[PDB]
């Protein structure tokens, strides 16, 4: 599982990707699982404070993954 | 509309671009755009909006101009710290184009106001910096079924997305239920706001593709750019 | 650099950016960049540039400003037109952000004058509109090891490169060697221009990752942003 | 082989893309190919003004090509 991070995540947990196994069903499963880590981590990854994409499309915590699924957990941004 | 001889000439590099034309000038020339924060965003995609030659403006702020914006909102200035955004921003817009209409609007609506607000428009920006505002535009929107090109900032991050509100497309709720001071680099406003004002345009003259139906994610850190696509929530409160 | 009082109230939103902060800020205050072309891109750029503190700029242009550049470069205006564009961009700038020190060129320079203009700054934009001044700018930062921020826009088409001209990076020529009035539609300017920005100061404060190494292009009409890598070429005439 | 078409080059031709056929072995012997479709395709295509990628780099007339290479044909830029 690519599960890439961008931008705050990314600059947080200070990888921009990890080739991980596909050992998780879902994405809020793999979101604790990573936030779990370390509180860098669980900020990088705080639920409220993130978004996540599963293969290139937008989805909740609850969409599911695969072996071949990218995962990729980004920032929302409201400010301008 | 009818371009006088003046226009033509300053609008020349955009009329002679391919499909657009004398009529893609003209359809600016006759849009009303709605432009909500005259902040970061704001100041940079009313520039354009306004150099462009997009005709009729109405800036929206409830806020003055401090010294703090000042590192990005270049629309404003020192000479202007205490006046009201949009007044500072009309100043600074009718000098990039005195042929264009600008209607400064320093107030905080509710939503009987921005529904007629929107209403009255072609198209709004979002050029806001918090949810609540966000939805609110996105709920008139939706409603009248007016173009939101939505724009967000912080940090070294930037995103836009075109919601044109047709049928089976997403709405920006479908986005904001996906989630629940900070920095800002200067240029990052530039980008979105620069993008803002293209997709803007490129909807009122029906010119190219917008970007709706995708978040386009700037990450300045790495520049690096990445289309999410968006979906609609079956359940979207305002699109479900 | 030291930064005022009124300095770091001004700068607060990038200083509290996470690795930038008042070393970063300071950083900008204490560079020197040279951008060539205070055209659209440059307009665009120098924009960010003065607002975000890069502390000298030298605006270098032989152009005076016409009715046509009103339609993208914002910085000029009508009262402007027939004054130097490096004039009428400095006059601007300095409203944008009077604690910067700036150095308006109105000339046309020879490789001899831009190699000891080049060597005088930390960093170098290609704002300009023509390949011979930018294999000529890319001539003297590669000789000087001075980053080039390379910018072209036409049409809706846009494109940023990076040169830090490290060992095994390509220079501009690798790219130029690549190949051999168009309208330009004004917002894609503000997005280039504003990358560029970025990308400067990211290199001036070492902050985040340079877009070296590749050409990033924007594609307004659909919206996309696709990055190919750039490789240095063996025979590259400047870097072979 | 994907061959994309960006910006101008695609507004020439109408196509964002066209899935071929393996059958050609490098760049500037597709851009010939192609260009000889139509009037339209010689301009987009035009040697000098235009810039070819294969696989997401950045490569001259002679790069060589196989199946499952992407080639992109877009123009170069030097406007400002
Ligand atoms: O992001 P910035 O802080 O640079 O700019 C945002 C801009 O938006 C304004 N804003 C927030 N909420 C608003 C609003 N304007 C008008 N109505 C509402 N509800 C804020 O004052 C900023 O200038
Ligand atoms: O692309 P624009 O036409 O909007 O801006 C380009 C800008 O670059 C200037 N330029 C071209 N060649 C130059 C130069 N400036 C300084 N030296 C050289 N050799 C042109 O006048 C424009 O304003
Ligand atoms: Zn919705
Ligand atoms: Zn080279």
């Amino acid at each position: 599982i690519k599960v890439l991070f961008f931008a705050q995540v990314r600059e947080l947990v200070g990888t921009d990707a990890t080739e991980v196994a596909a050992d998780f069903p879902t994405v809020e499963a793999l979101r604790q699982h990573m936030a779990a880590q370390s509180d860098r981590w669980a900020l990088a990854l705080e639920d409220g404070k993130l978004l996540a994409a599963v293969n290139q499309t937008l989805v909740s915590f609850d969409h599911p993954l695969t072996d071949g699924d990218e995962v990729a957990f980004f920032p929302p941004v409201t400010g301008g | 509309a009818e371009l006088s001889d003046q226009e033509m000439l300053r609008y020349n590099r955009q009329i002679i671009l391919r499909g657009f034309d004398f009529d893609g000038q003209e359809a600016l020339k006759d849009s009303r755009v709605l432009i909500v924060g005259l902040g970061g965003l704001g100041c940079a995609a009313s520039q354009y909006l306004a150099s462009a030659g997009v005709g009729n403006l109405t800036l929206l702020d409830f806020d003055t101009v401090s010294l703090s914006n000042l590192q990005r909102q270049t629309l404003h200035s020192d000479a202007t710290v205490g006046q009201p955004k949009v007044e500072s921003a009309r100043d600074a817009l009718t000098r990039i184009n005195p042929h264009i209409a600008i209607t400064p609007v320093n107030a905080l609506l509710d939503d009987a106001e921005l529904a007629a607000l929107i209403a009255e428009h072609d198209l709004v920006l979002d050029c806001t910096d918090n949810v609540a505002v966000r939805n609110q535009l996105n709920a008139g929107c939706f409603a009248a079924k007016v173009p939101l090109v939505s724009g967000a900032a912080i940090r070294m991050e930037g995103q836009i997305t075109v919601f044109t509100y047709q049928d089976g497309e997403p709405c920006y709720r479908c986005l904001s239920r996906l989630f629940g001071e900070a920095g800002v680099m200067a240029p990052l406003i530039g980008v979105i706001g620069s993008l803002q004002a293209m997709e803007a345009i490129k909807m009122l003259a029906g010119y190219g593709k917008p970007a709706s139906g995708k978040i386009v994610m700037y990450d300045a850190m790495t520049c690096q750019f990445r289309e999410m696509k968006l979906m609609r929530n079956p359940g979207c409160e305002v699109c479900g």
